[PDB]
């Protein structure tokens, strides 16, 4: 209220300074929290109080109303703000400095706390006649101060006093003090980034003409901050900048550090430029200048600073490094001071990172030039600062880690120095642990046999680094450990190596980590997992010690810290050359393990899945039934269609007990098996794992048991259907197929399944369809050659009512014939001949058998299979021709070689239909993965596309679509013919005046056009060339065909406009370039207008091709520098609505 | 679809727009459970991104703009 306000007032002048202080943050808190209703007296009052208090006496009390200046200015009237910026201006030029000091922070605090024109305006027109050369260097250091916050705060407003601030701040570059210089240059580099265009062409040829006369250091310091700062702008004058510092380049005095520097950040921020020998020659003859007395050590700081932004900059010039001095005079000069040595090894580390893959490759090139490298790490190694022996170190795992193998002959000198790092006491913990991992890795990237002669003299090391109260240390002397317990015994490759006395010693260092007693986390999982690389390998060689090591095992399995690097460990031992006797632990083991299935962990899940299954696989007769049923009563749960991985693991466990365990088959007959038949007819279920389920049915169907018979099995898989989804109908196939190859002799299953298929009385679709799937899945293995009545009904029952039974009898005609192709695949040729109304799925069929039939077994029919579909190629139907045309491409993966030549030959004077044909069926020919005909595809597939790319237009269109399916698939045959089929495409996408044909009746007119779908394909092809074909295209040849685009067909305006929204991220500097153009038929396409008594679809079928357009538009709008507006600000009443509709 | 069923979408919705979506959940669903098998997660995010982007490809191309939010989701 108002009593409070004129009480505080009143009290803020008590002469005291307890209450001068706690009014003043009442107020403060106050105002920093909804002041309400604060009548405009009361601000006069407030304002003229806090100022009169800023000059109070007490530092406190100035402190507290500085802070309080800032949420007061939040709410107030424009014009106490102005008075405040006034009177806090005119305080500034006042001789008392603590007036100046306290006015210059509540500037600051002012200007931070706004986000408010006209102050920042007010602001600016004093600080401009502050800032000149004026008498008073403190002033104008607080000014400079101020003006660059203001700067950095916002640069938007103040367009029209940018060169008033340049102006005055020109002048103060030549100031005798050094402070002055650069804090003008910081805030001529913070004005730059606000500009406007015109001011950087002035202030540019303004360092121009002053730096060719009396020169200073300051200029070429300002040059290189306002470059840093701003870098594409500056770009143009690249050509008007080097060759002038250049000249400067042989100067005696020691200045060659900012031009070093400049050079630098040029490169580090622009990359477009053609002046890399010149200025890498005066760095590498900068390098190695040298004549604490003399100071000529940054001079050789910067040069090698410099390199790294050449290196990693830059790809393309790898082997112009390789070949140059680059590499060789940083090899050769590696005898520096400590700082010098330091960037030069990180500069070599930036280039081997360069060389990391995305006649001489870049990597024989670092083969080669190894050797020299070796030697100067070697010569090295023996310096007193660990800081060159962490860089050696690091060298050494970066050389290995790029290219394995390299330290094949160095390993001799290399390794005497990693003992001697290791073995010095005044090495630090960082470079024992980086020493470790540059051993661990070297050992891990070699062949073991390089490392045995100098077994000797790594084991002792290492065990005395296992002894270290550091547990960083004990853990990557593990992790060696692991890999020297690799290197000594390999399983995988013969070895005459005597491992035997290192044993003893690896258990001694070892077991004791296992006991952990309260130790790190990572330290037991680490010794335990080299406590189970030590069982796996080295198990013969121990003696008693084994079985009492193996209730770690079990003690750490309980805890729930290291359980699965327990499990991880006891799977490796289970799965080992050496049989390692696990019996006296697996009793208690198995419930264990078991009891993990419970909770909802999938690692754990699986990796206590994969163990029980190794160790029921590798001990068997040492199983007990409580175990197993332990075991199994978890298995229902994990057996789902959400886990598909799960579902899988419990199926091969399953098949593997059965294999191993058939006597405890008995107990599967409840959910498991419920769980399995529902899982069965899953849609989600494919893959390995359904094969993973039929070896398990048969593995079944081997054992025999009560309730768990071949009829029982069929009885339970087709019980549902007898009395839904097309892949439940094609799985139970399978499993019916599979379980017909489990029994051979089950000749009355056939015979009673076409009974079922062929009496029509009392017979749904989908026993039917099921008949035939499992008809077909059996006859794929088997041989159906001896039985009759097969191919009489299977013809009949192409004549169905139904779409499903026909494809279905189409698909199982032909499955009989993969196991007897002499006595199936005649009758299907001839039938295909002889009757006209079914050589569609005769023709399926056909496509169905080469798809599956073995190649050396269907080599013989080859020429025949060949002949019949040429001689159908020219066919009336068009469904007939696509069918004839996908079995021609399927035929041509067999045998390539001899008959890609004869598809070769019928470009020259094939029909239109024939030529069509040819191209559609090497379409089919192109797949994502890798293939055998690959290289035959890339080398005949030039004259395909551009040849034969304007014969006609049916050839046309599908050569269009043979192109957009290879870009699609394999960019990389297409790769290198761009140049020349990008101008056919690009004819290809313009309109023709000839095959429209215009249909008019009465008042109403229906354009038909026949060229639209050759424009779809050659749009298309464009749109797929983005993503991959992108970089090796000229980008304007692009956007100009689709500004043509833009006003193309209804069809092609919402591709054309995903097109631009694509380029609006990718390359927008070319869009730039042309977003005047690319604006006129997009803002064509928000104004034109429908025709009155059109259909009320027509009515809105605009209404989403404006509002693509607005999205595109909105897309484009984008662009970080695309400020220009071509008439953007028309916003009536009906087009305003489209703006939030997009958003 | 649009067309018949009088915008009103009775038609597409109950005859086309749930049917394929259902498909594309299986689909989807299935090639996620294949890949992720094999190949690791760094391709498995690359190969979600291009198969996100050809799928608001195929909405803005051929689909009605009313599915562009349910299937996006």
């Amino acid at each position: 209220a108002s009593y409070h306000i004129s009480n505080l007032l009143e009290k803020m002048t008590s002469s005291d300074k307890d209450f001068r202080f706690m009014a003043t943050n009442d107020l403060m808190t106050e105002l920093q929290k909804d002041s309400i209703k604060l009548d405009d007296d009361s601000e006069r009052k407030v304002v003229k109080m806090i100022l009169k208090l800023l000059e109070d006496k007490n530092g406190e009390v100035q402190n507290l109303a500085v802070k309080c200046l800032g949420p007061l200015v939040s709410k107030v009237k424009e014009y106490q703000v102005e008075t405040i910026v006034d009177t806090l201006c005119t305080n500034m030029l006042s001789d008392k400095e603590q007036l100046r000091d306290i006015s210059s922070i509540g500037l600051k605090t002012v200007i931070g706390e706004l986000p408010a024109a006209n102050v920042c305006k007010k602001i600016t027109g004093r600080l401009t006649s502050a800032i000149a050369k004026q008498e008073d260097v403190s002033v104008q250091l607080e000014a400079l101060d101020i003006m660059a916050d203001m700067l950095s705060r916002q640069g938007g407003l103040l367009v029209n006093f940018h060169p008033s601030i340049l102006t005055c701040l020109l002048p103060q570059l030549t100031s005798p003090r050094l402070a002055v210089r650069k804090r003008t240059i910081i805030a001529l580099g913070h004005l730059v980034m606000s500009c406007f265009v015109d001011l950087i062409e002035h202030l540019l040829s303004e360092l121009s003409k002053n730096d060719s006369m009396s020169t200073t250091r300051t200029y070429i310091q300002c040059i290189a901050a306002i470059s840093r700062q701003a870098g594409h702008r500056i770009g143009e004058y690249l050509e008007k900048i080097i060759p002038l510092v250049v000249k400067f380049c042989n100067v005696d005095d020691d200045e060659l550090r900012e031009y070093c520097i400049q050079a630098f950040e040029s490169f580090v921020r622009r990359c477009p430029k053609e002046v890399y020998p010149h200025v890498s020659t005066i760095i590498n003859i900068c390098l190695k200048y040298l004549t604490d007395d003399d100071m000529s050590w940054k001079v050789r700081r910067a040069a090698a600073k410099c390199l790294d932004a050449v290196v990693s900059t830059r790809h393309e010039m790898l082997p112009e490094f390789y070949k140059t001095v680059s590499p060789a005079l940083i090899s050769r000069f590696k005898e520096r001071e400590e700082n010098v040595k330091a960037d030069v090894f990180h500069a070599y580390l930036s280039l081997l990172k360069q060389t990391r893959p995305v006649g001489e490759t870049p990597l024989t090139m670092l083969q080669s030039q190894v050797p020299n490298i070796v030697k100067a790490l070697h010569k090295q190694m023996k310096e007193k600062s660990v800081k060159t022996r962490q860089c050696c170190f690091n060298m050494l795992t970066e050389l290995v880690n790029v290219l394995p193998g390299a330290l094949t002959q160095h390993i001799p000198v290399l390794v005497p120095g990693i003992i001697f790092s290791l073995n010095d006491k005044s090495s630090s913990s960082n470079l024992k642990i980086d020493a470790l991992s540059c051993l661990y890795v070297i050992l891990c990237n070699h062949s073991p046999q390089v490392f045995h002669p100098h077994v000797q003299a790594l084991v002792p090391p290492v065990v005395a680094c296992v002894g270290d109260p550091f547990y960083k240390i004990t853990s990557e002397a593990l992790l060696v450990t692991q890999q020297l317990v690799k290197v000594i015994r390999p399983l995988d490759q013969p070895s005459s190596f005597d491992a035997t006395p290192y044993i003893k010693d690896l258990f001694t260092c070892t077991i004791k980590r296992l006991k952990a007693a309260d130790i790190d986390q990572e330290v037991k999982e680490r010794a335990i997992s080299c406590m189970g690389q030590i069982i796996c390998n080295l198990g013969d060689n121990l003696g008693s010690d084994l079985p009492n090591t193996l209730q770690i095992f079990l003690e750490r399995l309980k805890n729930e810290i290291t359980r699965l690097t327990t499990v991880k460990a006891l799977t490796l031992i289970a799965g080992s050359p050496l049989k390692i006797d696990l019996r006296p632990v697996l009793g208690e083991g198995v419930p264990i393990l078991a009891s993990f299935l419970r909770k909802n962990q999938r690692a754990l899940k699986l990796g206590t899945l994969s163990a029980l299954d190794i160790l029921i696989k590798n001990y068997s007769d040492s199983l007990t039934a409580a175990m197993i049923d332990a075991v199994l009563d978890e298995l229902p749960p994990l057996i789902s269609e959400s886990d598909m991985h799960v579902s899988q693991m419990a199926i091969s466990f399953l098949t593997t007990l059965a294999k191993v365990y058939p006597s405890s088959l008995s107990k599967i007959s409840g959910s498991i098996l419920n769980e399995l038949i529902g899982l069965v007819r899953s849609p989600l279920l494919q893959g390995g794992a359904l094969s993973a389920m039929l070896d398990f049915f048969q593995a079944l169907v081997v054992t025999g048991t009560n309730n768990l018979g071949y009829m029982d099995l069929l009885r339970m898989l087709t019980g549902p259907v007898y009395s839904t989804h097309k892949q439940s109908y094609y799985s139970i196939a399978k499993c019916v197929a599979a379980l017909t190859r489990a029994c051979p002799k089950e000749g009355p299953a056939v015979v009673g399944q076409f009974i079922q298929d062929v009496k029509n009385s009392r017979s749904t679709d989908s026993i039917r369809l099921l008949a035939l799937l499992s008809l077909g899945e059996v006859g794929h293995h088997i041989d159906l050659s001896g039985q009759l009545e097969l191919k009489s009904v299977i013809l009949e029952a192409f004549s169905s009512p139904s779409e499903e039974v026909k494809s279905a009898a189409s698909y199982a005609l032909g499955s009989i014939s993969v196991g007897n192709l002499p006595e199936y695949l005649p009758f299907v040729l001839q039938e295909i001949t002889s009757q006209p109304k079914r050589q569609y799925l005769l023709l399926h069929s056909l496509k169905e058998i080469i798809s599956s039939a073995s190649v050396v077994g269907l080599k013989p029919y080859v020429e025949n299979i060949w002949a019949l579909l040429l001689k159908h190629c020219e066919c009336a139907e068009e469904g007939t021709r696509n069918v004839v045309a996908e079995c021609l491409g399927k035929l041509t993966l067999i045998d390539p070689e001899t008959l890609l030549p004869r598809l070769k030959g019928y470009l020259i004077s094939g029909s239109s239909y024939a030529r069509s044909s040819v191209v559609t069926a090497v379409k089919f020919t192109i797949s994502d993965h890798p293939q055998p005909i690959d290289p035959l595809l890339k080398n005949c597939i030039g004259d395909f596309l551009k040849t034969l790319e304007d014969p006609d237009l049916n050839v046309r269109r599908v050569a269009l679509v043979t192109f957009n399916s290879a870009a699609h698939n394999k960019p990389s045959l297409i790769r290198d013919l761009l140049d020349t089929v990008l101008p056919h495409l690009y004819n290809e996408t313009k309109v023709r005046k000839e095959l429209i044909r215009e249909v008019e009746m009465g008042p109403f007119k229906h354009t038909v056009d026949d060229g639209l779908d050759i424009r779809k394909a050659a749009f298309e092809c464009m749109y797929t060339l983005l993503d991959s074909c992108l970089d090796r295209l000229d980008i304007f040849e692009f956007l100009n065909h689709v500004e043509d685009g833009l006003k193309d067909h209804y069809d092609i305006k919402m591709l054309t406009f995903l097109m631009l929204v694509r380029l609006s991220t990718l390359c927008p500097s070319a869009v730039l370039q042309r977003l005047d153009r690319l604006v006129e038929p997009l803002r064509a396409t928000c104004t034109t207008k429908v025709k009155a008594n059109s259909v009320k679809q027509e009515f809105e079928k605009q209404d989403e091709l404006k509002r693509s357009a607005m999205r595109a538009v909105a897309a484009l709008l984008t662009i970080p520098e695309a400020e220009k507006s071509p008439l953007m600000s028309e916003f009536q009443s009906q087009i305003s609505s489209n703006p939030e509709l997009a958003a | 679809y649009v067309e018949l069923g009088l915008p009103t979408l009775t038609v597409y919705k109950e005859s086309f727009e749930s049917q394929f979506l259902a498909d594309t959940e299986r689909f989807y669903t299935r090639e996620s459970t294949e890949f992720l098998q094999q190949n690791p997660v760094t391709e498995y995010m690359k190969k979600a991104e291009a198969r996100l982007l050809e799928e608001q490809r195929r909405v803005q191309v051929y689909l009605h703009e009313s599915t562009q939010d349910e299937l996006a989701r």
